[PDB]
Order: structure tokens, then sequence, then C-alpha cells
RNA sequence: UGGAGAGUUUGAUCCUGGCUCAGGACGAACGCUGGCGGCGUGCUUAACACAUGCAAGUCGAACGGAAAGGCCCUUUCGGGGGUACUCGAGUGGCGAACGGGUGAGUAACACGUGGGUGAUCUGCCCUGCACUUUGGGAUAAGCCUGGGAAACUGGGUCUAAUACCGAAUACACCCUGCUGGUCGCAUGGCCUGGUAGGGGAAAGCUUUUGCGGUGUGGGAUGGGCCCGCGGCCUAUCAGCUUGUUGGUGGGGUGAUGGCCUACCAAGGCGACGACGGGUAGCCGGCCUGAGAGGGUGACCGGCCACACUGGGACUGAGAUACGGCCCAGACUCCUACGGGAGGCAGCAGUGGGGAAUAUUGCACAAUGGGCGCAAGCCUGAUGCAGCGACGCCGCGUGAGGGAUGACGGCCUUCGGGUUGUAAACCUCUUUCAGCACAGACGAAGCGCAAGUGACGGUAUGUGCAGAAGAAGGACCGGCCAACUACGUGCCAGCAGCCGCGGUAAUACGUAGGGUCCGAGCGUUGUCCGGAAUUACUGGGCGUAAAGAGCUCGUAGGUGGUUUGUCGCGUUGUUCGUGAAAACUCACAGCUUAACUGUGGGCGUGCGGGCGAUACGGGCAGACUAGAGUACUGCAG
């Protein structure tokens, strides 16, 4: 059975994962058929990217997500779109962008004068 | 580690003043030790090495760090000499010193290492920290009333602040517009000699 | 983006030519010394022998059951019955072929890259269609009993199933005969072509988000087999081969095939190095280099091979079956001598070998995996921690002021100079350590329970005190930064080379001074560079090493002028591939950096299509300047 797993990357303290499609018999860090997203739980909103069409294709041929990957697929709405139960709603909480350094630079300059 | 021994020794050996305003170097501008008066044999290697020692004892950078800096500067697509000079100038302690907030580079390094400063809203205590464009270096509120910063904030008539830096706040804020170019560096010595030495 | 030289042959010179040195790197070891942190990394030798403990189980929603908890009836407190919540042992299913280790063997389709399969398999997973009918015989367990020291094992009786077995149906499938169309790349393939004959299965459970069984069509995944090309050293290894080379009929296999076999034919390979010998896991990569190239295969990642040694099959969708079976052998252990047991190259650990390489730690919290409807269980995979300056990176050991420049040391021309702004003193700051308080993220997770982090009360943050607890190593004649004194005298010793020791050594030993590095500094070992010193880039052969004694000629290499054509080389473009990681460019995140992530480039190649025809080549011609023949003379 081909499965949609999470392989581990990053250094010791900070695990950063890749959402890979691979056979269930291969090791965690083995060769991957495809890479269809990444997942970084160390961030405050825990960035999640999933390539929707490839995920749809791999679910269509019958890949089985693991529990963390199933949770992620529900969050991004891909799982619901594949099934069709509540609709395809994006529940993804994207990280709030940080203002530019130039904005703060001019703000400080204006605050000086 | 760090170099803690006498500072005047290096100035006397290298034939130039590195602190900037020291009277002992003027009193005796010749190398230290018993044989500080002997004539020397001339060798290109000696001149290149002394130029490198000047550079890395002005900024207080050890040899391994200096070699890393040279590799980084050579890798960059500019020219090696001014790239190395700008990398050396972008250090946090050097920025603090050129900002008029420290009489000498050693005390600037000591202040930075003690975490008396704060870059971009987050405490930084790393003398080798490199400073990028539009960087705001601030003194933390607790240490604003200390005597070092006191005498730094009431003697703002010393060495001019270079163009690429600008103190804007009465609390002695520092703003960095862009990384300095070779024209505005205003440093002793010759970068070409260092480049020649490190290609040997 | 990008190549640095120096010393040494001579009385002196130039050249040729070797030797040596300055650089970088390491899974390192050794000497002296040693504060901290982050991130990595650690038997390279004996694929030597292994004490001990863990490293593969799970399902009561398949089954008979009731050994242990729960509940309920009962009691003489010995206990007895029921229950099915639950569950030991047992039958049954799935897993155990993955994951983890090692590099012994292997010079090979093992590996890398690109193809082919009209010559093939694929459990679980997804998705169409059709079904899920009917009957039977046992047996484990239980009970009784026997043998044996033990391992283990015999007999009788008894019981269930999704265990096992017979039949029906299927006509989607398998085989055979005839037959149609169609595509080819020849055997052939396709149209589930048509048609006649024969034939091939299944299993129930559970009331709850309900799980299952069989055949068949198509996906997805994982393979198998064949082939082109590519990467070692050795003719002081020239012959090798007899199922060996090909055919036919059989057999065998999932599949083609001397894979096996009977007969037949006599082939097949080899100087483009067969057959032998030696060495070796291969690669992405790593180190070095200006590049070409050279060396290498540690970590991480892919493939292969093996699991005490050597053979063998079995079960299964799948087997080198590490923690399966059978036999033989060596070794270790038990034995009542009849017979039995074992396999660390899994994780720790022990002994041995060695210059040399670690804890018999914590947790399933995260990720991956197995079983289960699920809760859940298992997981020395993994996530962490411990130890070792083993490596990279970062930080500290204080900062400012401080003089006709104190003491001491050392040198002295006896004047003084140097250590030296160094010190003493006056202020300042506390990084890191120490103490106190608070205290994480990693978990939009898991759980229908109320909770859940091994790391860890760590990182971190805030207060407190005080410069307070924090520097050594090599070298100093030249290469090659850095010199004096005393001691010794061809000794003791040093040394990479040149060479230094003969009472006045800048070369030995020690002290002052100095220089280079710095929690390191040196030594040894190994590889690349310097080395244009194997020279493709990029060398040479009169006398320095180097033209065979000279010809003929085989394979090979190479080839005048010109016309047409092919598009093999060559060249342009496009598509597929060239895993990730690594490298490089840019950006982002760790207080910075190392490190990590993201997106390009790179992946120098190979396969398919399309374009070009100058050159090289092939094919078909033409020409005479090369080459040869003819004729007339000529010298020897």
């Amino acid at each position: 059975a081909v499965k949609i797993k999470l392989t581990r990357l990053g250094k010791i303290r900070n695990p950063q994962y890749r959402i890979i499609v691979a056979d269930a018999r291969t090791r965690r860090d083995g060769r991957a058929i495809e890479v269809i997203g990444r997942y970084h739980p160390k961030e405050e909103p825990s960035l999640i990217q999933i390539d929707s069409e490839r995920a749809q294709y791999w679910l269509g041929v019958g890949a089985q997500p693991t529990e963390p990957v199933l949770a992620l697929l529900k969050i991004t709405g891909d799982w619901q779109k594949f099934k069709g139960l509540p609709g395809a709603e994006g529940t993804l909480k994207v990280k709030e962008p940080k203002p530019s350094k130039l904005d703060l630079f001019n703000a400080a300059l204006a605050e000086a004068e | 580690a760090r170099y803690t021994g006498p500072a005047t020794r290096k100035s006397r050996r290298l034939g130039v003043d590195l602190v900037g305003g020291d009277q002992s170097f003027e009193k005796r501008p010749y190398p230290p030790g018993q044989h500080g008066r002997a004539r020397i044999k001339e060798s290109e290697y000696r001149q290149q090495l002394q130029e490198k020692q000047k550079a890395r004892f002005s900024y207080g950078v050890m040899e391994k760090q200096f070699r890393r800096y040279y590799e980084e500067a050579n890798r960059q697509p500019g020219k090696t000499g001014d790239n190395l000079l700008r990398i050396l100038e972008s250090r946090l302690d050097n920025v603090v010193y050129r900002a008029g907030l420290a009489r000498t580079r050693r005390m600037a390094r000591q202040l930075v290492s003690h975490g008396h400063f704060l870059v971009n809203g987050v405490k930084v205590d790393i003398p080798s920290y490199r400073v990028s464009q539009y960087d705001i270096i601030d003194v933390k509120e607790k240490s604003l009333n200390t005597l070092p910063f006191q005498i730094a904030r009431e003697t703002a008539g010393e060495r001019p602040i270079p163009s690429w830096l600008q103190v804007v706040g009465e609390r002695q804020r520092i703003l960095v517009h862009q990384l300095p170019e070779r024209a505005q560096i205003d440093v002793p010595l010759t970068e070409q000699l260092i480049v020649e030495l490190y290609s040997k």
C-alpha cells in the first residue's frame, strides 16, 4: 500500500517535515515517489503547504494518509474535497507577515524628526 | 578566545598607531623588546603579514575568523579587498565604536559582549554580529543611565560618524542606511597586501 | 571564477635532472596543556570468541473455552456455581521477507546511466462488474493414561470455527478446434472478435462511525528477466571451451532462454588481451587542484552481498529466511551416557587484537512500521540523554584611566635600555560560570476521556554579589614572522634540506626578549598540490635518459582535386530522464556562526522527434599534379 507519510529533516531540536508519497515498506528517510508539501510544527502558526492537485491524484489512486497527514489534509481542506462531505473549505491559518525592515526604518527616521 | 595583553605592543611592532590617540606609541614608535632598534631585512612576505596583522589587531579578530572572512569576501562578486574591509566594518562592535558610543574598539566589544545593546528589538550579545541595511541598534533601558553610556552621550564631538551610519535619537539610536563602500571606510593599511598574502 | 616559489651537483656559469620544503585535508593516534556552549561524530585492526538484559508481535468484532482480575448468586470460609466485562494456554488470521547490522565474498548485468519485455509476477490499497448456494469428515485445547534425566513425546476419549474437504453456479477467466477483421517489430499483438467443446470459487462475524469472504476488469505500488555504454592492476598468465556454440522435439518456469534433457550439426571466444593470477562491495558524493586530472567510498542517501562454516529445500503474494526448518562440520554447554542445547556482522556490554574508538541510560511525548472496527498493544526503528577538545562554529578569561615609566628580571659601552600602560592604584561593566525566582515551543497532535512531553524544571527570562572562578603550545641560521647572555666544546646533543657542536654557538642546553597561533599548539601516519616529475590541456630523444643495425610487410592508424547523395560523426532546437541529500546563487530561521529550510542553477550524460550539410566518414561517379607501368638513353 502506497502511503502519504511525513519524513523528518532539520536539525536535532527543530524537526521540519516533508509530506512525501512512498511505499509503506520503505524506511522513514528512504527514497520517495513524490514530495507534495512540507510541514513545520516549530512555528507559532505551524506553516503547512500541500500541493492540492497532486494530493488529489494520490488520494484518487488510493494512497493512505497517516494520522498526522490525515489531520493536515483535513486542515487544508483537501481531504474534504476528496470525500465531499462539508465542502472544500480552507481552514489553514497562514503565518501573519512581518512588516518590512524599510517600513520600520522610515518610521524610526520620522520618529526622530 | 580574545587578546588581552598590552595593546601598545602591537602598535609598536606594526609601525602604526591602531588605538588612534595613544601617547606611548608616539614616545617610542619602534618595535618592542631588546632588539626593537635592529634594522630589518626586507621581504614581501613580511610586509603582507604585517598588513594582515594590522587589520586583524585593529578589529580584534582572531586568525581563524579572519580566514573565514577572507574566504567569504573572495567568494562575493565584488573585489576582494573592499569586500573584506566592508565585512570587517559590518561587525556590531565596530559599528558601536564608529557610532561614537565607545572610546575604543575594546570597550565597544566589552559593551556588546555584556549585552548592553539591542538590535532590531531583540537582545544581541555577539561582537561578531554582522549588521545589515536598515538596522536599528538600541541601548536597553536598564543600562541607559550607566556611566559609560553617559560619557558616550555627552562627548558626541569626537571622530565623525561615517556616512553609512547615523545617530538619530537623543538616547543614541543607530541607523544603518547601507553597508559602507571603500570610499567611506577610512581605515589604515592596504587591502591588496592582505589579498596577496592569502593567495600564497 | 582563475596557476607565486625556495634550497641543494660547480672555483664560478648556464642547462638537464632527482631530492627536500613552504599549502590543504582526516572516522585519526601520540606529547604538552585545557573554561564553556551549539551542532556533528566515535572498532579503520579479529566476518575473532561471546556472560547478562532487551531488539516481533497482535486480534475475544474468527473459535472452543474459563487459568488470572471484574461483577453476581451461595455457602461450613473450604470454597462452590454463573457471567462474559475480561482473559493465561490453545486452534485460526495477518505480521514476522520490513525495519536494524556488517562489507566476508564478488572484476560480475554487482553497480551507474539509458532502453526493452509481442517474454513476466504483484499480498495489503483504490475503483468498476458479478456473486457470497449446498453438504460433510476431523482435530488442537479439555479429560484419562504411558515413556524420558531432560529436551520432548505415544495412546484412548472428546469439541468449535472465517481451520479442512465434496458438489452446484461463474461463462468477466483458463485450455482446445474452426473462423473474421486489423496493427505490425519477425516470433506475433489487438478487437473482453465470433463460434463449438471442456473446466475453474466464496465465510461469516458484530449492534456499531460496523467489519468482513470469492471471481473478474482497470489503476497504484513493489519486483523479475534481457541489452547498449561506463568505471582496477597484471603475457615474467596465449591459447580457452564439450551443455561448450546452434537446431529440433520434449520438460521446466511467473517469464524468455543449454535453464534441464534426447537426438543432430561443429561450432563459440581470443592479442580490440580470451583463459589464468592479484586486489576490490558499487554509486550520489568527499578531499585536493586554476582546470584537466589524481586519491577516496568515513557520516547521510540508493543498490548489491552475507547472517558460526558448507549444502538444501519448505511455507508464503514475496525468502541470503540475522533473533525459522533439515543435514554435515568446527567450537561451547547439559547428561542418569541413552541423548540433548546454542549462534551479537541488532542495542548496550565483556574478553582478545590494537596506536586507537563510548552507556549493560530514558521514552514511545514526535515521525515511521505491524496487528486490531476501535480503545489499545508492540517497536534498542526512532526521538533524546551520557561519555571523548575527535571535528566545525561561537564566547569568555575583563574595559577606561594610569609614569621623565615603581620592584624584580635580563642586557650593558656602567651612561642606560628593555620587560612596560605592562604592574601597583582610581573608576566601570558584568558576558560565561555560581546563587535565587519564574519557566517553555516542540502537541490545529492523541483520547471521548478529563487528561496526555522522554528531553526537563532543561533552554530561556528576571534579580544578587563581586574582577571577582578561568592560558597554554610551537618556534626564533636560510627557506620562513621573530636575537641576546650564560653553560659545554667534534662532547652532550640538534636536524625537513643545506648542515650546526674545536672555551668567545643568533643552529646544542638553559634564561631574558621576540614572533605565530590560541582552548588549543605541535609530532607521526596517509592522500592531493607545489611536480610541466607520465606533459589531453601540458615534456622530450646529435652530445644531458631516450631513434630498433637495416629493410619488407600483416592488423591498425592516416590520406591529393572534384560532382551528386546519406545525415553515421559534427552542430542547433525541443521533449523525457539525470531521486533526495551534497555543491553554487538568492532568501528565510535559529541572539550570530556553524547548522537547518525554501526557490533557482548544476546534474558536464543518455534516449526520442525536428532543422543544417562546411568538415570527417559511407555510397555512386569523374580528374591527373601523388604513385606506378611503357619507350628511348645513361652512369656505376
